[PDB]
């Protein structure tokens, strides 16, 4: 069991620390559809 | 007609490529000038003659 | 003559899960076998505190509760193509010539 | 070979065991993938409470037929014959297969020990019976579905009790009646007046056909079905046309007959030489 | 049997013509003879095309011939291999039709696309590669349909009567796509077929049931819907207990009747010769089980 | 490409080739010299100042 060092950007909000992640270059010239963007519905 | 085998046999620059929009998205909206697409293992680089 | 100024590739970015941030929320575990499993639950013994109160208020004996997780089966894949030019030149390595 | 089916549900002892009986029998799947769910296993997604037979039949014909091949976790593998080569499966219909039988899937009728549920979902396989019965109980279906119209009378009802029921080698049951709430459902109501539909087009063109056939070149054929023609109309004596709807009704009788082409053929699916004593299962050359 | 067939060119091949060539890696063409050896005269439908002579004509030629996949040319050697029952290939449409997943795929002779420029290729001297069309079912059968519409609905017509209802019946509409059926003569083969279709459709006028025949107007007394509308148009121009109730005598005559109406379904019904399932995203090849 | 679920289709691996055309564009400027300058650029009388 060991750790990697690796950067990523943190937003301090309420005593918690959160990390802040854009998943952009998973899909990115992929056929699947980014699920984060999505459709909603109202009536 | 450009020859395309050649394209694939040749040695090639690897390059940070930079599409504004989806890669099939800029090759069926006809951006560009001439266009090869193939889908899974096109044998054709293999016949040299 | 016509001339042939540069050919290109693109390079494109490896990601991985692990170093994602969405991996955070997750704990991995690989296991060797996961295909001999019909089904698989994590145990949980949960506390749940409790204040004492007036002799004449009516309470309850709970320590402790007993819950079971099922874990949720999702496999993914995807192919790849291979020619069969491509696994005879693979394969079968002619001696010839360059 | 092989195509991976994958359980979204909770599986049991029970459920398992269930599923390990039918290690040989025939699933049909939609259509060919290597990874699918157990929503698409058996004929289950396909039922509803408006067509029925006459549907079932259509859906079942171009699916893919699978024969099952494990069970290894939550996971069930199927494998997909190929045409010619010998096969093991399983006898689950309600009939017994001797050597030598042409073997055919039909939509199945009857349904305890083999039904696997699962949150409203249960395996549903096809009937594999030999072709004789096949063609018969779609003949028995079909004149049910015909008879529809007048269940009034008593010798009516006696006729259709009489086709419910067949007998074939040692063994006895009775096909459902296509007619639930006195009303035939929608795809067996269009197949019946599709027959009827294109032998009443077939009586009316017939005798100008004949003729103008018969102005080219009058074989002796022609005259016997000429003959047969105004035999056919003395006994209907008991008791022009433009050319877009000459074109009409020509078209309309060719779309009839393409409305029948599932009731009319019937494939052979398994050709049976080797079976066990016990009868539940053989092993069959695949047609496909 | 005589798994791969050799065809060799007798017209020295360019450069362009290997290129062509090997691009066509996986198309279906014919052979008359299903030999080992082969010249390139016998290789396509070019041997046949005749265009005075009707379209049932090389329609009967082609069902007749033996279908191969065409594989890795080499130096006047084009290496042709011919496919077997039950088993997968990649094949390749050069037709302009779509293919859906599922479909059942015929053979037929090209019909005329709307551009009129259909890609000659190989026009080596004046020999040229004319591949047939792979096409599914529906089409199919749909071109067979009204082709015997048009026989039998034309004879004993003149041209003024014809003009417009063969005009009409010559144009099909599939998937978005306008084909166009080359020379509908009124062949040998053609009246053949219509001889079949009258005999087949007077066994139906006669050996049909009474309740065959009358299911129509009691459903039409019963019911009312858009379908028994149209059906009841197709027969307006021209337009009880049952006497006797026979499960035996209903089961004789339907018995027959399904035979006779799978012989005037065989006048329109093709052989399948693939069933698809692949379809690559650009509709320009396909994964196939070999039929035939 | 990303791996998909069960019972979902997957996608094919494709490759995608495009060509790029230079384009031309000539410029031109013209300039005139007289007779008269052409003739005292090479003719020389006497050397007369």
């Amino acid at each position: 069991h060991s750790l990697t060092p690796l950067s990523m950007d943190v937003i301090r909000l309420g005593e918690k620390t959160v990390i802040m992640e854009n998943l952009r270059r998973v899909y990115k010239n992929t056929d699947t559809k980014d699920p984060l963007e999505r459709n909603v519905d109202l009536t | 007609m450009e020859n395309w085998s050649a394209l694939e046999l040749l040695p090639k620059v690897g390059i940070p490529t930079d599409f504004l929009t989806h890669v099939k998205t800029s090759a069926g909206e006809e951006m560009f000038e001439a266009l090869r697409i193939y889908y899974g293992d096109d044998p054709e680089r293999y016949n040299i003659h | 003559f016509e001339a042939i100024f540069g050919t290109f590739c693109n390079r494109l970015e490896w990601v991985y899960f692990l170093t994602s941030g969405l991996a955070a929320a997750a704990h991995a575990i690989k296991f060797h076998d996961l295909n001999k499993l019909t089904t698989g639950k994590m145990l949980f013994h949960v506390q749940v505190p409790r204040v004492a109160s007036g002799a004449g208020l009516p309470t309850s004996r709970q320590t402790t509760i007993m819950v079971t997780k099922y874990s949720e089966k999702s496999p993914i894949t995807i192919p790849f193509e291979l020619s069969a030019a491509c696994l005879t030149y693979l394969r079968e390595t002619f001696e010839g010539t360059i | 070979a092989n195509i991976f089916c994958t359980f979204d549900h909770k599986l049991s002892i029970a459920d398992v065991g269930k599923l390990t009986k039918l290690v040989a029998a025939v699933v049909p799947i939609p259509q060919r993938l290597h990874l699918i769910k157990h929503y698409q296993l058996g004929l289950h997604q396909f039922v509803d409470h408006t067509r029925g037979y006459v549907r079932l039949r259509g859906l079942l014909r171009n699916m893919t037929l699978t024969l099952m091949r494990r069970v290894e976790g939550n996971q069930i593998l199927l494998h997909v014959p190929t045409h010619g080569l010998l096969y093991t499966v399983l006898n689950t219909g309600p009939v017994t297969w001797e050597k030598g039988d042409a073997l055919c899937v039909l939509p199945p009728l009857f349904h305890r020990e083999n039904l696997l549920t699962l949150g409203q979902w249960e395996l549903v396989l096809p009937w594999i019976v030999p072709m004789p019965l096949a063609l018969e109980i779609n003949q028995r279906l079909l004149i049910m579905g015909l008879f529809s119209l007048d269940r009034s009378y008593e010798e009516v009802k006696a006729a259709v009790q009489q086709l419910q029921t067949i007998t074939f080698r040692d063994a006895t049951f009775t096909i459902p009646d296509p007619v639930i709430d006195q009303h035939l459902l929608i795809d067996m109501k269009t197949a019946c007046l599709s027959m009827s539909m294109v032998a009443n087009l077939a009586s009316e063109l017939t005798m100008t056909y004949v003729r103008k056939l018969a102005l080219e070149d009058s074989s002796m054929l022609l005259v016997k079905c000429q003959e047969l023609l105004m035999r056919l109309d003395r006994e209907r004596s008991v008791g022009h046309v433009s050319p877009d709807d000459e074109i009409a009704r020509l078209s309309a009788l060719f779309v009839m007959l393409r409305q029948l082409d599932d009731l009319i053929r019937e494939q052979v699916v398994f050709t049976v030489c080797d079976v066990s004593p016990d009868n539940k299962s053989a092993t069959c050359i695949f047609k496909g």
